[PDB]
C-alpha cells in the first residue's frame, strides 16, 4: 500500500535490514528523510553494507543534519563517497559536497559547488592544488 | 541415538568410518557431525574434515558451512575448503575460505586464488578487507587492479600509510599501471618530490 | 622484498637455508629474522635459533 512511514515500525520491532532496496525505492517516492535515518542507523548494526551508508548520508544531507553527517563519515564509513557527492550537485544541495569531497580530496568537483556557495578565498586554494583547466577557469 | 562415534574416534579406524558415513547419510551425518563438533576436541577434530572432503561434491550445503563457522574454525575451514576452491564457482565459498585465511596467517595461499578465482564479488570482499584490516595489505592491491577499481584504493593507501605499497605494487605486481596511479596521486596532490623519488624505481 | 621464507619454512630443508643466511647476510638477515619473528609461530620458531648459533661468534649484536 506504500505505507513507507508505517513500513518502518514493522521493522523497528524486527530489526530486519532485509528488503532495504525496496525501502529505498519507496523512500525517494516520498520525502521522509527523518525516520529512514533511524531505520538505517540501527540496521547499520545488522548488515555492514555500503548501500546503507550511502543512502544514509543522502538522507542526512536531505535533512541537513550536518553536525553528525560530518561525524559519521569520520568513522569507518566504508561507504561510496562521490556517488552521493554526485547527488549533491545533481540535486544541488550545496554545503554538502563541500564536506563530502573535503576528507576525500576531490579538488576539481568541490569548486564547481563553491561557485554557487560564494566563497572565493578557499576556492582558489582548492584550485592551486587542482591546477586543472576546468577548475581554474570556472573559479575565474 | 546411533550417534556415539565421538568416543570410538579415539580408537576406531577412520577409513571405514568415512565410508560408514558415505553410506547411511540420509540427511543424517549432519547431526552426527553436529554431535562430534559439540565435543570438538583436538583429537576428534580433523576427522570431521576428512569426511568433509566427500559430500561437498554432491551437496556443499550452506547449512554445513554454517554449523562449521558457528564454532571457531581455527583452520578447519581452511583445510576443508583448501581443496574446494577448485571445482567451484560460488562467491560465498571463496569469500569465506579467504576469511578463514584471516584466522591464521596464510595470506600467501590467498594471493593465489585472487588471481585464479574469477567468479566472486570483490566489492563485499574489499569492503571486508578494509573492515577486517588485512594488516599486510598485499592481496587487495592485486585483486583490485585485477578488476580495475584503483581510483579509491590509491586514496585509501595514501590515507592510511604509504611506505612500500604503491612502490612494490608497480615494481613487482604490475608496472603497467604506474601513470594512472600518478594521476590518482595528483588528484589527491601528493608531494611532487615523492613522485620524482618514486619514478626512480626500476620498472618491468 | 626477498624475505618470504616464513611460508617456505614449513616445507623447506632448513639445513641449506642456514647456509643461505650464513651467506648473503650483509646486515640483511637481521631484517628477515625480524619478519619471521613478526610471524613467530610455534612451527617457524626454533629455526630462528638454529641459525642464531652461527653469527653470534662474529657479531653477537645487542640489536639481535
Amino acid at each position: 500500500k506504500g505505507m513507507v512511514k508505517e513500513a518502518i515500525d514493522s521493522y523497528i520491532k524486527a530489526d530486519d535490514p532485509s528488503s532495504y532496496m525496496e525501502v529505498v525505492q519507496a523512500a525517494n517516492t516520498s520525502g521522509n528523510w527523518e525516520e529512514l535515518v533511524k531505520y538505517l542507523q540501527m540496521a547499520r548494526k545488522k548488515a555492514r553494507e555500503s548501500y546503507v551508508e550511502t543512502e544514509l548520508i543522502f538522507a542526512l544531507a536531505k535533512t541537513n543534519r550536518l553536525a553528525e553527517l560530518e561525524e559519521f563519515i569520520n568513522g569507518p564509513n566504508n561507504a561510496h563517497i562521490q556517488q552521493v557527492g554526485d547527488r549533491c550537485y545533481d540535486e544541488k544541495m550545496y554545503d554538502a559536497a563541500k564536506l563530502l569531497y573535503n576528507n576525500v580530496s576531490n579538488f576539481g568537483r568541490l569548486a564547481s559547488t563553491l561557485v554557487h556557495l560564494g566563497e572565493y578565498q578557499a576556492a582558489v586554494d582548492g584550485a592551486r592544488k587542482a591546477n586543472s583547466t576546468r577548475t581554474w577557469k570556472e573559479v575565474c | 541415538d546411533i550417534k556415539r562415534a565421538v568416543v570410538h574416534t579415539h580408537l576406531l579406524n577412520p577409513e571405514w568410518l568415512v565410508n560408514y558415513f558415505g553410506s547411511l547419510s540420509v540427511e543424517d551425518s549432519l547431526e552426527c557431525l553436529r554431535a562430534m563438533l559439540s565435543a570438538n576436541i583436538r583429537q576428534n577434530l580433523q576427522i570431521c574434515v576428512q569426511v568433509a572432503s566427500k559430500y561437498h561434491e554432491q551437496l556443499s550445503t550452506q547449512s554445513l558451512i554454517e554449523l562449521f563457522e558457528s564454532f571457531k574454525s581455527f583452520e578447519g575451514l581452511f583445510y576443508f575448503l583448501g581443496s574446494i576452491v577448485n571445482f567451484s564457482q560460488d562467491p560465498d565459498v571463496h569469500f569465506k575460505y579467504i576469511q578463514a585465511a584471516c584466522k591464521t596467517g596464510q595470506i600467501k595461499e590467498v594471493e593465489r586464488i585472487c588471481r585464479e578465482s574469477n567468479c566472486y564479488d570483490p566489492e563485499r570482499v574489499k569492503n571486508f578487507l578494509k573492515e577486517a584490516k588485512l594488516t599486510d595489505q598485499l592481496p587487495l592491491i592485486i585483486v583490485c587492479d585485477r578488476f580495475d577499481f584503483v581510483h579509491d584504493l590509491v586514496l585509501y593507501l595514501y590515507r592510511n600509510n604509504l611506505q612500500k605499497y604503491i612502490e612494490i605494487y608497480v615494481q613487482k605486481v604490475n608496472p603497467s599501471r604506474l601513470p594512472v596511479v600518478i594521476g590518482g596521486l595528483l588528484d589527491v596532490d601528493c608531494s611532487e618530490d615523492v613522485i620524482k623519488n618514486l619514478i626512480l624505481v626500476v620498472r618491468g
